[PDB]
């Protein structure tokens, strides 16, 4: 978990297809709709042939999320699961002798 | 060519006028277009070479203005 968190932080999952839309404004873009940016984006989407989206899924390279000893030490000496042997002494105390 | 075709006139001068039109232009021509100093000059440049006359030219969707260099992408609202 800590290693995948570190890998996510390092990758940062940012800077994807920046500045896709081109600058195409024109002077006569007035005397009508004031949402011309939305219409231009609509057309830029529409000029595409079809939603291919045949992208290579292996580009992520998720296998690189490897652990390190420093990451290993993120255990931070977690609390014990068993409170104390004192609570369990009798367990073997009765079985110092052979079992019944 | 055609042996025959269908034709029918538009009665009562009911000719629609488009509200918006989209154009696709190549790098050189588009740059030459926007380099003009004012809006009126750009409109005149559009008018001249394409022979498009306002309130008298009817244009359609996906019409190629010149072969492989520029095209009208679409029209709205009417085809």
């Amino acid at each position: 978990l800590k290693s995948v968190h570190r890998w996510l932080s390092a990758a940062d999952q940012s800077e994807v297809v920046p500045g896709n839309d081109n600058i195409e404004y024109f002077s006569i873009n007035e005397h009508g709709r004031r949402e011309e940016n939305r219409l231009r984006l609509k057309t830029l989407l529409q000029q595409d042939v079809v939603h291919e989206t045949k992208t290579s899924t292996s580009a992520a390279s998720e296998l690189t999320a490897v652990v390190t000893i420093n990451d290993l030490l993120e255990a931070c000496q977690e609390t014990k699961p068993s409170i104390s042997t004192s609570e369990l002494v009798k367990l073997r105390g009765i079985y110092d002798r052979f079992q019944k | 060519t055609m042996d025959f075709c269908y034709f029918e006139p538009i009665l009562d001068n009911v000719v629609p006028v488009l509200d918006s039109v989209t154009f696709l232009i190549n790098e050189q021509l588009y740059s030459k277009l926007m380099d003009l100093p004012q809006e009126m000059q750009q409109i005149q440049f559009l008018h001249y070479k394409y022979n498009i006359n306002s309130m008298e030219t009817v244009v359609h969707s996906r019409d190629i203005l010149t072969s492989g260099l520029c095209q009208i992408l679409n029209c709205s609202p009417f085809p």
